[PDB]
């Protein structure tokens, strides 16, 4: 079968505390 | 420094001087400023904030 992966599989990009921001990054994402 | 530091060179360590303009050095991360207690919740893989 096939299904869809709706907004799954996002991970923390790096090891830095951030709060109340919007952060734009480029990596390998699903 | 994407994690806790373990391989550090031979330098001595002093005490904290809070609420005062000092020169700090935390694992090679230098600077100048004041240090106060904070209310941020670091998850146990984060060393510093941005």
């Amino acid at each position: 079968t096939q299904h869809t992966s709706s907004m799954r599989g996002v991970y923390y990009p790096d090891e830095i505390f951030r709060s109340d921001t919007l952060y734009l990054t480029q990596d390998l994402f699903l | 420094l994407n994690a806790p530091a373990t391989v550090c060179g031979p330098k001595l360590s002093t005490d904290l001087i809070k609420n005062q303009c000092v020169n700090f050095n935390f694992n090679g991360l230098t600077g100048t400023g004041v240090l106060t207690p904070s209310s941020k919740r670091f998850q146990p893989f984060q060393q510093f904030g941005r």
